């Protein structure tokens, strides 16, 4: 009766309003590139090392 | 990092205690010692080195080379004493 009255109403006389995608976008974090493979760089390579090494401390095992 | 180099550098442990200079000493000394010595010295029959093995041992310190000795200066003034009297 008055169930059917708002049933008719309702559903009939107004929907939903508008609401876009891109108004959405502003208020939802975007996807963004993970920027950088990140290689690392070898280190400590050739003798040049060893030989500072070897010389620099002489400390015995005791 | 890689682990450094220092443990297996052993060359200033060779003369970086004490004992490597007593080692040098007695890896000579004992090596170059004998089993027993060359030789003690208390005779060789030149028949005054019998004097010496009869009474001047190194356990010898009993008093009778002095004895002798002194009867030995003993019979020879005495003698002179005839040949001056």
């Amino acid at each position: 009766n008055v169930i059917q009255d708002l049933y008719l109403r309702e559903l009939k006389d107004t929907k939903l309003a508008p609401s876009t995608l891109q108004d959405a976008e502003g208020n939802v974090k975007p996807w963004n590139p993970p920027q950088k493979p990140n290689l690392p760089e070898l280190e400590l390579q050739g003798p040049e090392a060893l030989k500072a090494y070897t010389e620099q401390n002489v400390e015995t095992a005791h | 990092v890689s682990t450094l180099i220092p443990p297996k550098v052993v060359s200033s442990k060779n003369i970086g205690s004490a004992p490597n200079a007593k080692r040098i000493a007695n890896v000579v000394h004992f090596y170059k010692s004998l089993p027993q010595g060359p030789a003690p010295a208390i005779k060789a029959n030149t028949r005054l080195a019998r004097y010496k093995a009869k009474y001047f041992d190194g356990d010898n310190a009993s008093g009778k080379p002095l004895w002798h000795f002194a009867l030995g200066i003993i019979a020879f003034g005495y003698s002179m004493e005839y040949y001056f009297h």
